[PDB]
């Protein structure tokens, strides 16, 4: 239990406990262009 | 003129296809207005896990939430219904000659839980669980065009994906499971528990050496239904023992519903695969056992179908018999004693025939040798439906007509016997 | 004019997608890419940047709204709890520049009261959906027209709706 | 409430913050308040000044 | 499978990479997409959708297997911690309607028991390694092969591998 009883972590710098900011990487060239074909992450992923 | 669901009583699971949107843009993400030679995308970034499932039963008390989640991860082993993590992206770009706009709609994955009995389905309930979303692409409107004033659509679902219907049958959770702990090589006898008291119940086993099978109840009283566990066999496996994969996903391979049934099944069961015997609620007291035979000799022809034993076809004239009928290609077996005392010489004109239902039968004149029964292949490519061709038989001697059903036209088949001479 | 071909009574109306609102057109900002580059600007609907807007009336107040909005149409109390990115890419011609700025588009609902084929009253609902950006290719010290920086009036980029169904008693 | 609303749903966090956030409020506070010495002193069987 | 050419003893097996369980392929969800547009579905394992799965024996419980197969092979329990993403991507014809479902791939790890050149004992565990999608063009109305929405046996979408190690006493 003490193990497992971590205090409470603040949220975002920005403050709240909601949801991150996501972003954008990634492309494949052409045709086509393939400009918005691409990976999509959470921008933080940690910040807490 | 409703097609005919051979299914057997149980409870079974139905894919219906996936891509379903309700109607008035109840479940539209949005639009995008892409000018020319520019790009659009809407992205799921699915920061939240949350996802809202839809749900409507026809009774509330027995198909609840509960249960009807709970047999969807007993048949396609699902197990987020509230959340989900997995990210889909629609891009689209737009022409050089003029814009495009894109809507995105959140998708739902169609389910039926139905309670089949006896040709009708008693109990009916619907799950939606949430798909990853549908991506249409139009012209841009003219911006006037005309603005018609239209009334709204009834509460429903809209189909966008291809057509999809895969049913699974699932192991009813009301009814207990025994098991065999030790796999049956060769001959097995194995005693009915005073524990499960007279009700349904089911019998998880394996076998030893794959072959064909003879399993029947004491005097093939009552009549069994045999299921193999989808996908069993495939991970863990321990030889000459049961792994219990606690697989619900179930397989109707042959039996009859009806327990008043004389009915013994011939069917090919393999070393690497779990098998589930349902024997329904019989209305006795008296020990009954369950009898595995590998069988050898020709008892091997009649796989795989549960054989009727007939016993009122004592007298001269019409006897029909009524069975629910498998499905297409599948087999049902009728052994029968030709009425009369058996002296060799004695015949009796019979005439084979089905009401509803066509089929191709062979017959097997069977003459109980020292080393079990023996099976003389006397009558092939027997067309049934309506068949006026009679045969003569031996007065007082035992056959076994086997029939596969080649078109499914009625949910029973009626075998006629009739009988002259 | 306001004169429409329904029954006297209460009636939930959807206009479309693709609203957007008077002066707030530049409020996101904009991209100014050249010669060739890709310009790409994103954004994500959560929350504070998702807050319906609300123009009630003296018979349809906040709640009226939304719980009738919400039983007909698309729920957006939780809808807009669930973030929704998206993106737009536009690509410069070689030896000129070009301007792009990104605004927020909205669903239009509207609840109004109808007495012998004419509106006598409604409120208005806006309900974050998506973005849209325009564009406009120029070169330094070129005056640009008034209409593409300000927007005086809450139009549809898109094909303006009327879906309708009658509120009961 | 924090942890329920907001940080369970949220797939931008590690397990090794929201799982051991479950594993905390799995206790209730009335738990910490009973908890004292006298119930070690009879699990472990030690002898202690009372 | 039974009689392999082994010494009597224990082993740790690698079987591949991309195996695809039984029955759990649209449990993930599909895609619609339609008229010249592009469709990308991807998933990010970490956490939860990381947890391996187990099918033990009587004389391989879950830790023999976890401890064996992370002695000879990758170590999941750390690499898991780090999210990995995937995605696909695919384009739709234009005026038709494209389908596409995704489902996760596995490691399929094995701890076998060999007696007299004879497997007598097999448990198994699934180790999420990444996904795979399926996509078929189709027609209002068309119906569609069994084979491509369910699966009946786990099998490997590619070359199955047969890598083993004794396990030391
Ligand atoms: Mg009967
Ligand atoms: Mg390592």
């Amino acid at each position: 239990l003490i193990s497992t009883a971590i205090p409470f972590p603040y949220g975002y710098i920005g403050g709240g406990y909601y949801a991150p900011n996501m972003i954008t990487f990634g492309s494949a060239p052409k045709k086509k262009l393939n400009s918005l074909i691409s990976s999509t992450i959470p921008f933080p992923y940690a910040g807490y | 003129t409703q097609r005919v669901l051979p299914y057997s009583n149980g409870l079974y699971v139905i894919n219906k296809g996936d891509g379903y949107i309700r109607t008035n843009d109840k479940d539209l993400i949005g639009t995008l207005l892409i000018e020319a030679g520019s790009s659009g995308s809407i992205i799921q970034p699915r920061l939240r896990n949350t996802t809202r499932p839809l749900f409507t039963t026809s009774n509330d008390t027995k198909f609840s939430q509960q249960y009807t989640e709970e047999r969807l991860k007993d048949a396609f082993n699902v197990q987020l219904f509230n959340t989900s993590t997995s990210l889909f992206k629609f891009v689209e770009e737009a022409p050089s000659d003029k814009n495009i706009c894109i809507k995105a709609y959140n998708t739902y994955e169609k389910y039926e839980l139905i309670d089949y009995q006896n040709g009708s389905i008693v109990n009916k309930a619907e799950y939606y669980l949430p798909s990853l979303g549908y991506c249409e692409v139009t012209n841009a409107p003219s911006p006037e065009s005309e603005v018609v004033k239209m009334q709204v659509a009834e509460d429903g679902f809209i189909q966008n994906g291809p057509e999809e219907e895969i049913v699974v049958g699932v192991i009813d959770p009301s009814e207990n499971i025994q098991e065999i702990n030790t796999a049956i090589s060769d001959n097995y006898t194995y005693n009915i528990p005073g524990i499960v008291n007279n009700n349904p119940f089911y019998i998880l086993f394996t076998v030893n050496t794959t072959g064909i099978y003879k399993i029947n109840a004491q005097n093939n009283l009552p009549s069994l239904k045999i299921y193999e566990a989808i996908g069993s066999g495939n991970r863990n496996f321990q030889s000459g023992n049961l792994c219990d994969d606690d697989i619900k996903a179930i397989n109707y391979i042959t039996g009859f519903d009806s327990p008043n049934a004389k009915s013994y099944l011939v069917v090919l069961l393999n070393k690497d695969k779990n098998y589930y015997i349902r024997v329904p609620q019989t209305s006795s007291n008296i020990e009954n056992q369950i009898q595995f035979k590998r069988e050898e000799g020709d008892l091997r022809n009649l796989m795989n179908s549960s054989v009727n034993i007939i016993d009122n076809l004592n007298s001269t004239g019409a006897h029909y018999y009524t069975r629910q009928s498998p499905d297409v290609h599948d087999y049902i077996s009728y052994e029968f004693t030709i009425p009369g005392n058996f002296n060799n010489k004695d015949t009796s004109n019979i005439r084979l025939y089905t009401s509803y239902n066509q089929g191709i039968g062979t017959l097997f004149r069977v003459t109980e040798t020292i080393d079990g029964y023996n099976l003389i292949n006397i009558q092939q490519n027997l067309h049934l439906l309506n068949n006026t061709n009679s045969i003569r038989l031996l007065n007082g001697a035992i056959y076994i007509l086997k029939v596969e059903v080649t078109e499914l036209n009625n949910y029973n088949i009626r075998l006629h016997i009739d009988i002259t001479n | 004019s306001d004169t429409i071909d329904l029954a006297d009574g209460n009636y939930v109306v959807r206009r479309g997608d693709g609203w957007i609102l008077s002066r707030q057109n530049q409020i996101l900002g904009g991209s100014v890419i050249s010669n060739g580059s890709t310009g790409i600007v994103g954004d994500l609907r959560v929350n504070d940047n998702a807050i319906p807007y609300y123009y009630p009336t003296p018979s349809f107040n906040e709640e009226y709204i939304k719980n009738n909005i919400q039983t007909v149409f698309t729920n957006f109390t939780e809808a807009n709890q669930i973030p929704i990115g998206f993106e737009f890419s536009k690509t410069a011609p070689s030896n000129k520049n070009l301007y792009m700025y990104l605004q927020y588009t909205y669903i239009r609902y509207e609840i109004i009261k109808v007495l012998q084929h004419e509106i006598i009253e409604r409120a208005v609902l806006y309900v974050p959906s998506l973005g849209y950006v325009k564009s406009i290719e120029f070169n330094p010290g070129e005056k640009i027209n008034k209409d593409f920086y300000f927007l005086t009036n809450d139009k549809c980029i898109l094909n303006e709706q009327f879906l309708y169904k009658k509120i009961l008693e | 409430n924090i942890y329920e609303t907001e940080i369970e749903g949220n797939n931008a966090i590690g397990n090794d913050i929201k799982l051991r956030l479950k594993q905390k409020f799995r206790i209730n506070i009335n738990d910490i308040w009973e908890l004292n010495l006298n119930y070690f002193s009879k699990e472990f069987s030690i002898m202690m000044p009372d």
